[PDB]
C-alpha cells in the first residue's frame, strides 16, 4: 500500500526530491548518507528518502501523512496520482 | 581555541551592534483581516509580536523583517505604520533587494551538468537524470532563466530557505542598501544574526562568538542532533561558508537551499565529509545563546 504510493512517487519526482525529504522531515546527516551511497543514480535517491522516513514514522507512515506532506511542498498532481492508485 | 577535522579556529566576535534579521514570507496574505500586518500573528504561532519584543529589547540594534509575498496596497501601508511605531524595525521586501550578484543562468546549470554526466562513461552516469536535464533545458521559463527567479516564484518553504541564505550573504549590507534611517550605523561589511520569528529574545544578547564567524542552530530530538537554518549568525557579509553553499546550489541540479544551500555549505566550509562524526561537527558548530529561547514552534505546530 505504501510500496504502492512509493513506487507513484519514484515514477514522478526527479530533479525536487529534496523538497518532499524536507517536507518529510528526513534528516539533514540522512541525506548526506543516500547522496553518499548513490551519487550517480537520482530514482535511488528519492526512494531511500521514502524508505527512511517510513522507519522513521513507523506506524505514523501512512499513505495519508504521505499525500498531505505532496500536497504541502506542492506536488499535488503527484498526490492525485498516488491517492488515483490508492482507491 | 576550537577545532574540527584536524584545524583549529579562532572565536570571532560578532559585536552588539549586529542587525537582526527575521523573515516572514506569506503565501496567503488574504487570510489575514483588514488592518492587519500580513505576518502571522496568532495565539498559536504569535510572531509579529515576538519580533516587536525582540525590536523593544535590542533597543540599540536594527531589527530587520525580510518579507515577502502579494502583499496589497493596504498591506504595505500596515508594514509603513508598524516601522513608524517601532523605531527600530526595518520591512524589507524581498523584491526590492539586489540580490543580481549571486545569480546564475538555469541553462548555464543545465548545461554545465549535461556535460558533466557525459563525460562519464555511459554504464557509469545518471542516464535518467541526463534525460532530465536536456527536457529541463527546452522547457526554461521565458524572461525566467535565473536560479534566483526561479525560487522567488515558489510558494513551498524552499522560496524562504533559498532567500534566508542570499539575505545572510547580503548581512549588513542587506540594512545599508534600503537607505532607511537608523541603518547608517551598520556598515555593508557587518554580520547578521537570523532567527526565527519564534526565537524568544529575553534580555540583550550583547557580543556574540561563533568558530571562524559562523554558527547555527542544532536541535536535537531524541538524543539525535540535527544543524538547523533557524537561527544563523555571521560575522561579516559574503562568509566563505554561505559562499561554499551558493556555489552548490549553482552547480548541483538536485541541490536544495536548506540541506545544501546552507548544510552542505558550512560543511564544505570546515572540511567535514563522510570520514567524521556529525554530532561532533553540531557541537563544534552549535549557536546557542542563554537569553534566547529557542523554536517555541515545538511547542504548538510548524506554521509551514
Ligand atoms: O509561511 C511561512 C512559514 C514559516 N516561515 C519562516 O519559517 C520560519 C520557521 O517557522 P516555524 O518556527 O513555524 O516552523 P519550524 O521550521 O520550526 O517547524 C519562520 O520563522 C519564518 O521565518 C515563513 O517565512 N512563512
Ligand atoms: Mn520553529
Amino acid at each position: 500500500d505504501l510500496c504502492a504510493a512509493f513506487n507513484v512517487i519514484c515514477d514522478n519526482v526527479g530533479k525536487d526530491w529534496r523538497r518532499l525529504a524536507r517536507q518529510l522531515k528526513v534528516s539533514d546527516t540522512k541525506i548526506d548518507s543516500i547522496e553518499d551511497r548513490y551519487p550517480r543514480n537520482l530514482t535511488e535517491r528519492v526512494r531511500e528518502s521514502l524508505r527512511i522516513w517510513k522507519n522513521t514514522e513507523k506506524e505514523n507512515a501512512t499513505v495519508a501523512h504521505l499525500v498531505g506532506a505532496l500536497r504541502s511542498c506542492q506536488m499535488n498532481l503527484v498526490a492525485d496520482l498516488v491517492q488515483e492508485v490508492q482507491q | 581555541r576550537p577545532s574540527f577535522a584536524g584545524k583549529e579556529y579562532s572565536l570571532e566576535p560578532i559585536d552588539e551592534r549586529t542587525p537582526i534579521l527575521f523573515q516572514w514570507f506569506e503565501a496567503r496574505p488574504e487570510r489575514y483581516e483588514k488592518g492587519e500586518v500580513p505576518i502571522l500573528n496568532t495565539k498559536e504561532h504569535p510572531y509579529l509580536s515576538n519580533i516587536i519584543n525582540a525590536a523593544k529589547i535590542e533597543n540599540e540594534r536594527i531589527i530587520g523583517v525580510l518579507v515577502d509575498g502579494n502583499f496589497t496596497y493596504e498591506q504595505k501601508k500596515e508594514f509603513l505604520n508598524l516601522e513608524n511605531e517601532h523605531q527600530n524595525i526595518a520591512i524589507i521586501y524581498r523584491a526590492d533587494v539586489d540580490f543580481s550578484m549571486y545569480d546564475k543562468k538555469l541553462s548555464d546549470i543545465y548545461l554545465e551538468n549535461i556535460h558533466k554526466q557525459e563525460s562519464y562513461p555511459a554504464s557509469e552516469r545518471d542516464n535518467y537524470l541526463l534525460g532530465l536535464l536536456r527536457e529541463e533545458l527546452k522547457n526554461i521559463p521565458e524572461g525566467k532563466d535565473s536560479l534566483i527567479e526561479s525560487y522567488a516564484e515558489k510558494r513551498e518553504h524552499t522560496w524562504f530557505d533559498f532567500f534566508r541564505n542570499l539575505a545572510i550573504l547580503k548581512a549588513g549590507s542587506l540594512f545599508t542598501e534600503t537607505g532607511k534611517t537608523g541603518c547608517h550605523n551598520i556598515s555593508p561589511c557587518s554580520g547578521c544574526i537570523y532567527l526565527d520569528a519564534d526565537m524568544i529574545i529575553t534580555d540583550k544578547l550583547g557580543v556574540l562568538y561563533a568558530p571562524d564567524g559562523i554558527a547555527v542552530h542544532v536541535d536535537c530530538n531524541d538524543e539525535i542532533k540535527s544543524l538547523e537554518n533557524g537561527a544563523i549568525v555571521v560575522n561579516r557579509s559574503n562568509h566563505p561558508a554561505l559562499l561554499a553553499g551558493l556555489d552548490i546550489m549553482k552547480s548541483k541540479v538536485d541541490a536544495h537551499p536548506y540541506y545544501d544551500g546552507l548544510g552542505k555549505g558550512i560543511k564544505r566550509h570546515f572540511n567535514y565529509s563522510s570520514l567524521h562524526n556529525y554530532n561532533a561537527f553540531c557541537d563544534f558548530i552549535e549557536f546557542k545563546h542563554e537569553n534566547i529561547i529557542p523554536n517555541t514552534s515545538m511547542y504548538t505546530s510548524s506554521s509551514w
